[PDB]
């Protein structure tokens, strides 16, 4: 966004018991993901590790395994109660990385500053047979 | 991990970007479509190989085409 | 512009297009871009896909008119 | 009526009438030809 | 508290319903165009939760169709009894069973 | 006597088949009182089975070396040993009624594509049309062989859509 928000591990949990299908070996050994976003009132939703939560008054953090996990619980909270969350992603040297708002606009719209990237300027099915391209190590749709 | 490419028959119509799980794909401003709109897979390295932005795309054949090969971690959607 | 980029509102099409699913077969137009996009003709077809959609987005250079 | 019509136009009864008129023929004719395997007269 | 609560007359009962096959949900109100359509016609005949979102409506549904699998029940029974009144052995065989 | 077939009134296992099932059938028969019902279904069936078997013969089948008749295959060999209505005119009639649903069914589609929503039509049959294109097509040769004639029969490979390479 305008300024990239900063992880607070500080941040209050939401209100929930036990956790089964919640963080594995992965979390201490690789990258773990953390979904932090700004309840306006007690509610209780649903994590996408397990059973039902209810999240604080306030700051809300969680943590999952997975990013799909993250985007999951964000696009919940979007349709639910258009929360608009965020997650980063902690690496086990505690490298902090921002994921899902990377213009803060949210990748449905545009905003008119990212840069298109892997986009071919050629119709599909105008791409070159394989025989075109052996023993190179580049793919049809790669060029 | 997995290769997502997007060619010039998508109309910009946001849907690909929304049927993702992953947040993998993205709309940039763009001069070929009535939209002003085009998707670009700057994240492909999350990409898992789902194939949602294929099912949400409303144009004939494919404007996004996602290839799997070399999976890792991510990609498997391991959560170990 | 004089006249229009594309072929009259309405009338039948032929999509020469190899890859899309109305190969070889006629549809109608609904619209044609004047601004200059790659694929201003819209067509709608009677038959729908296997996505279920009967509407696409052709160039002028893969859409004739229809033989009889 | 012509509602009740329309539902018997329908695929899956004319199928059944379709069904039920061939093999009242079929068997009809079976019956009142004893076992047939030859064509002659 | 508890009574019987009825509502009068919520469906005529027409035949203008049995002409057009797809007609409980609104997917398979536009008609047909693929063949898939006509098992998805077969696949959500009975699924009365995605037709409607009102529990009444369902409650109802389910009810006619435990009345309709009963009269269905007790034509079978009926079937039953009559093959063993013409054609059966039971009264010879409850001389020597 | 071809392929070393012999006729069935002169086989001899022909014979020898047609008695078992007789002796069978009396010996069902032996355990009702003739004045009942299941007496008169298994003389009725042994009626059957006795017209089945004269039938069977006098009529140019041949069995080999099991009683069993054996139908004769080539035409013209079935033709000249009095065997053409084994296969050869059964395959005959078969394809005068193939043709026959075969060319109802295209009248019909052919017919119920002009009208908007054909689907419709094919989902909900017409069945006065149907009935009528049913009696229409007793001369189906005649007039697919003309539509193959003048054209109508093919669709040109243009208008057909056809897989990409
Ligand atoms: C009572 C329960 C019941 C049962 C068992 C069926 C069974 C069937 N219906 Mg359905 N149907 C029902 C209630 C039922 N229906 C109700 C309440 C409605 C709303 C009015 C419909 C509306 C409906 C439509 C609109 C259609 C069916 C069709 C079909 C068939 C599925 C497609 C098929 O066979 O492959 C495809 C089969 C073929 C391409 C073969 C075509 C040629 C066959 C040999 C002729 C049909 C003869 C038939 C099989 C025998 C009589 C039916 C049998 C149940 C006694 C199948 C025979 C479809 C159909 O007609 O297919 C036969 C169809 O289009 N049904
Ligand atoms: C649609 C096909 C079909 C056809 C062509 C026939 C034709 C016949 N049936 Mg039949 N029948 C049918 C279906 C059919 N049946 C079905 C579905 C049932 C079950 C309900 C019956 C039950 C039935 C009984 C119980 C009897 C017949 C009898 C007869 C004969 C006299 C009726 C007559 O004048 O028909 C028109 C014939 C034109 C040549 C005739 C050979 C009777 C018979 O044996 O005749 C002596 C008889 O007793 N049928
Ligand atoms: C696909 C393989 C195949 C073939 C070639 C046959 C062929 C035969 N079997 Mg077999 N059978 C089959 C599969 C097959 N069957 C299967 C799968 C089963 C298990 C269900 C059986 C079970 C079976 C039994 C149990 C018996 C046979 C019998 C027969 C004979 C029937 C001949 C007949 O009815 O007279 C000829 C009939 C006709 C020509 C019908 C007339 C139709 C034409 C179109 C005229 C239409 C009528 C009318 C004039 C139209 C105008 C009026 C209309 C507008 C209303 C024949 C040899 C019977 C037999 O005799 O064996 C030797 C027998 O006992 N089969
Ligand atoms: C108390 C009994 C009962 C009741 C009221 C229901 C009610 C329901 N079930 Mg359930 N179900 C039951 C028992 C029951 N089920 C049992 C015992 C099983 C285990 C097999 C299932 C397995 C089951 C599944 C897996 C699913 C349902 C679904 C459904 C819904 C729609 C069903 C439908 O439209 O079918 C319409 C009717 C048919 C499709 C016809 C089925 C015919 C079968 C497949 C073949 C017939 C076999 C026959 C005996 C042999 C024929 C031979 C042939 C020669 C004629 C509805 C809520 C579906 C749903 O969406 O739920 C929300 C669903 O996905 N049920
Ligand atoms: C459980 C249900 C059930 C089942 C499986 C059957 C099955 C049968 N019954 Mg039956 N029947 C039933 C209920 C049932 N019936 C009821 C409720 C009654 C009283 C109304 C009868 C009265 C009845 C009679 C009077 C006769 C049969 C006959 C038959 C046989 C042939 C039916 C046929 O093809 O008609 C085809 C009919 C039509 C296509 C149109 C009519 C078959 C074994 C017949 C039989 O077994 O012959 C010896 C027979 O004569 N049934
Ligand atoms: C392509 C399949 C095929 C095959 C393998 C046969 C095989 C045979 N035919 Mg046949 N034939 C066929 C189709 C076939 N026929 C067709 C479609 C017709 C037109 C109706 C004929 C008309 C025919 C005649 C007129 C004669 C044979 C005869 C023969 C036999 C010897 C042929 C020869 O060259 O000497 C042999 C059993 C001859 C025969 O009876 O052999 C003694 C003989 O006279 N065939
Ligand atoms: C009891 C008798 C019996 C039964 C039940 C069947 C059943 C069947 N036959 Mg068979 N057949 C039989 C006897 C029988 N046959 C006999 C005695 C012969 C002569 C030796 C044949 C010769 C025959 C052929 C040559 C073909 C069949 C086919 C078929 C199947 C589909 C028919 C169809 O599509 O609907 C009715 C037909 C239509 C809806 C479309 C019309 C298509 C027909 C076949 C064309 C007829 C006109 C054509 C120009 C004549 C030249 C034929 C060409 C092969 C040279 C079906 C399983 C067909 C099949 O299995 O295809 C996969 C097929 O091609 N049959
Ligand atoms: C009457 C319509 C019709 C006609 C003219 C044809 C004609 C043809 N089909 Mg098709 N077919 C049909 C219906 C029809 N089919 C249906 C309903 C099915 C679904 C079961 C198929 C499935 C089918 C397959 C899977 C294949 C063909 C093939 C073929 C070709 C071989 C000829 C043949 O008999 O195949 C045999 C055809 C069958 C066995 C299908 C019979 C299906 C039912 C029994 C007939 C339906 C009749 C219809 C209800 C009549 C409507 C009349 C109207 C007034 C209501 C030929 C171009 C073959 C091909 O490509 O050859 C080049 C092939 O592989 N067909
Ligand atoms: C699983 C896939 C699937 C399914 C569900 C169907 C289902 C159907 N197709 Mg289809 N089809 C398929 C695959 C499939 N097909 C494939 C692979 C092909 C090959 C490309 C075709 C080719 C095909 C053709 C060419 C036709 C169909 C037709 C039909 C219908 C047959 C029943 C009907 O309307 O006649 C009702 C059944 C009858 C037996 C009625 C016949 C009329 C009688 C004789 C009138 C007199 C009745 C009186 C009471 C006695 C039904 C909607 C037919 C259609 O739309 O209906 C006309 C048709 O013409 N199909
Ligand atoms: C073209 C086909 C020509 C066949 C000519 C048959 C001439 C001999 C003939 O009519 O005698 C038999 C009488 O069958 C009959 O019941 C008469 C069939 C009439 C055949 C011509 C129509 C027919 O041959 P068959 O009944 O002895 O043949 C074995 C069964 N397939």
């Amino acid at each position: 966004p305008w300024k990239q928000p900063e992880l607070d591990p500080d941040t209050p949990s939401p209100i929930f018991g036990g956790s089964t299908g919640g963080l594995l070996r992965k979390a201490q050994v690789e990258e773990f993901y953390v979904t932090t976003w700004e309840s306006p009132k007690e509610q209780i939703f649903e994590m996408p590790t397990g059973g039902a939560a209810i999240m604080r008054k306030g700051p809300n953090l969680l943590k999952f395994a997975r990013k799909e996990q993250c985007l999951a619980l964000t696009t919940q909270l979007r349709t639910k109660f258009k929360m608009t969350p965020c997650f980063y992603r902690v690496y086990a040297d505690g490298k902090v990385e921002y994921l899902h708002p990377k213009d803060g606009v949210y990748p449905e719209k545009v905003n008119a500053g990212r840069v298109g990237v892997n986009q071919n300027m050629r119709s599909i099915g105008e791409n070159v047979d394989p025989i075109k391209v052996k023993f190179t190590g580049s793919q049809p749709f790669t060029i | 991990a997995h290769v997502v490419k997007i060619y010039d028959t998508c109309i910009g119509c946001t849907q690909c970007v929304r049927a993702c799980p992953l947040d993998v794909l993205e709309m940039v401003p763009w001069d070929g479509c009535k939209a002003a709109q085009m998707a670009s897979s700057p994240r492909t390295e999350d990409c898992v190989g789902c194939k949602r932005c294929e099912t949400a795309c409303p144009t004939d054949f494919l404007s996004v085409r996602v290839y799997l090969g070399n999976e890792s971690t991510r990609s498997l959607g391991l959560a170990y | 512009k004089k006249k229009e980029v594309g072929p009259k509102r309405g009338s039948l099409v032929k999509v020469l297009r190899p890859e899309s699913y109305w190969y070889n077969q006629v549809g109608k137009v609904v619209s044609v871009d004047q601004s200059g996009i790659r694929y201003p003709v819209v067509v709608r077809f009677e038959n729908q896909n296997y996505a279920g959609v009967s509407t696409n987005n052709y160039a002028l250079d893969e859409v004739t008119d229809p033989p009889a | 009526m012509k509602d009740f019509t329309t539902y018997l136009s329908t695929a899956p009864v004319v199928g059944l009438g379709w069904a039920i008129f061939t093999s009242g023929l079929l068997i009809e004719i079976n019956r009142f030809f004893p076992d047939p395997l030859v064509f002659s007269f | 508290k508890v009574k019987i609560a009825v509502d009068r007359n919520p469906v005529e009962t027409n035949f203008e319903k049995w002409a057009k096959p797809g007609h409980f949900s609104r997917a398979l109100a536009k008609g047909p165009n693929t063949t898939t359509w006509i098992w998805n016609l077969h696949a959500d005949a009975h699924d009365f939760d995605n037709h409607t979102s009102d529990l009444e409506e369902i409650s109802r549904k389910v009810f006619s169709a435990h009345f309709g699998q009963l009269g269905i029940i007790l034509i079978w029974l009926s079937g039953m009894y009559f093959h063993g009144a013409r054609f059966s052995n039971y009264e010879g065989w409850l001389s020597d069973p | 006597d071809v392929a070393g077939l012999t006729p069935c009134s002169e086989s001899k296992a022909y014979n020898k088949l047609e008695r078992k099932e007789l002796k069978t059938l009396e010996k069902r028969l032996k355990k009702y009182e003739p004045g009942s019902a299941p007496y008169l279904a298994l003389q009725a069936t042994k009626e059957r089975t006795q017209n089945r078997f004269k039938n069977y013969a006098k009529a140019g089948l041949l069995c080999g070396n099991d009683g069993l008749p054996h139908l004769i295959s080539d035409p013209g060999l079935a033709l000249r040993f009095n065997h053409a209505g084994e296969v050869f005119i059964p395959t005959f009639g078969f394809l005068y009624v193939a043709g026959y649903i075969g060319h109802v069914g295209r009248q019909y589609i052919i017919k119920s594509k002009e009208d908007a929503k054909p689907t419709d039509k094919e989902i909900i049959l017409d069945v006065p049309l149907a009935l009528q294109l049913a009696f229409q097509g007793w001369a189906w040769p005649l007039a697919a062989i003309q539509e193959l004639r003048n054209g109508s029969l093919l669709e040109k490979d243009e208008n057909i859509t056809v897989s990409p390479r």
